[PDB]
């Protein structure tokens, strides 16, 4: 679930 | 004696038709391809004056002379000449002073108003390799009137003809932004080549696997993955993008949001090459700026850190891990504690097999967010993959020790 590190800003 | 032959029976290959350049083919060449403007022409020649005196020769070196044809790098007569030749051809050229060195000559070797004789052997000829990788080979049909080339972001008006194994899949007048060809089903190669093109230029471009539609192909054009494409581009007109310093902060901040959103669209679509272009505009416009308002500076810094973190993401997905670390370094410059910047740095470093370097990055991630489960898994991954790298390195060394001992021992008889 630590897929934040794949999320763009 | 071979000078009187061309003087008697010679093909007047001049545009003006004034007997200035006369040709006679001594030895024919294979293929019906003739060299075009800007091509790298490899030739062998012998030069003899009006009486027959051998002034300068390449055969008295046996090493060929390479020059760009129709670029004014040789006498008028040669640029007209070699253009009519086939590969492997030997022809005798008779050149009037008007098409040679004029009344001026090239003293002490060439006299004033001298009718020169040549024996030119077209050894080989290649088109212009735009990025010296073989990815884009340009052949020019028409020279541009241009003084400036379009830039990444320029809106261009072009005519485009596209062939895949001789089959035409595209033939249209299209208007688009350089860097944003995908939007109009144009391969990245065209955008890249347009920056080296002039207004009113007509050229053929051979788009190699890297500058075409790539691994996915273009199903609507029935183009298979990494297919080689030949395009015919005519730069009808263009309007250049504003340079970084040509825009005020107000414009730069308005444009930052548009191109950031456009970049994110490309990213989500999996068009990472085009995502890198859009975010790279933010970096180009805002990285070196100073003397901004409190509100302007805080905003500029937000877009700048976003662009760097997004570019890291792009470069990771593009398998370009060095650029990814470069962007993480820039981002971590601005925000030394950024979770994503630190994590993505560890990702690209683990991929470049810099295990201990990456260990630290994922460790510094836990220092920030200790509830990040993924950094812990990647620390144990760094450990496991580093142990594998040493065993493998130990094996290769032990086997190359065997090779340079079982083969080197036979060095007796």
């Amino acid at each position: 679930d630590t897929s934040r590190m794949e999320e763009v800003d | 004696s071979p000078t009187a032959t061309v003087a008697e029976q010679g093909e007047d290959i001049t545009s003006k038709k004034d007997r200035g350049v006369l040709k006679i083919v001594k030895r024919v060449g294979n293929g019906e391809e003739t060299p075009m403007i800007g091509d790298k022409v490899y030739v062998h020649y012998k030069g003899k004056l009006s009486n027959g005196k051998k002034f300068d020769s390449s055969h008295d070196r046996n090493e060929p002379f390479v020059f760009s044809l129709g670029k004014g790098q040789v006498i008028k007569a040669w640029d007209i000449g070699v253009a009519t030749m086939k590969k492997g051809e030997i022809c005798h050229l008779l050149c009037k002073p008007e098409y040679a060195y004029g009344s001026a000559g090239s003293l002490p070797k060439i006299p004033s108003n001298a009718t020169l004789f040549f024996e030119i052997e077209l050894l080989d000829f290649k088109g212009e390799d735009l990025f010296e990788d073989g990815g884009i080979i340009r052949r020019t049909k028409r020279k541009g009137e241009g003084y400036s080339n379009p830039n990444e972001g320029a809106t261009v008006e072009i005519h485009l003809e596209g062939r895949c194994g001789g089959r035409m899949f595209d033939c249209r007048d299209v208007a688009f932004t350089v860097g944003e060809g995908e939007d109009h089903d144009i391969p990245i190669g065209i955008d890249k080549a347009l920056e080296k093109m002039q207004r009113e230029e007509q050229c053929i471009l051979y788009l190699g696997p890297r500058y075409g539609f790539g691994e996915a192909g273009k199903p609507k054009f029935g183009i298979e993955p990494n297919a080689e494409l030949i395009y015919e581009v005519t730069l009808k007109s263009f309007e250049k993008a504003k340079e970084s310093w040509e825009m005020d902060t107000k414009e730069k901040l308005e444009q930052a949001a548009i191109v950031k959103e456009k970049g994110t669209v490309y990213f989500k679509g999996g068009k990472y090459m085009q995502a890198v272009i859009q975010y790279g505009k933010i970096v180009s416009w805002l990285e070196m700026e100073y003397g901004l308002s409190e509100k302007e500076s805080k905003a500029s810094e937000s877009f700048l850190l976003a662009a760097f973190l997004n570019l890291a993401m792009c470069y990771l997905k593009l398998r370009e891990y060095t650029k990814a670390v470069e962007c993480c370094d820039k981002a971590l410059g601005l925000d030394s504690a950024n979770e994503k910047g630190l994590y993505r740095r560890g990702e690209a470093q683990l991929l470049m097999n810099e295990f201990e370097s990456a260990k630290g990055d994922f460790e510094k991630v836990l220092e920030v967010n200790p509830q990040n489960k993924a950094a812990r898994l990647q620390i144990s991954m760094c450990q496991k993959k580093a142990k594998e790298h040493n065993e493998r390195d130990r094996r290769i060394y032990a086997n190359m020790f065997k090779k340079f001992a079982e083969q080197d021992a036979k060095e007796e008889a």
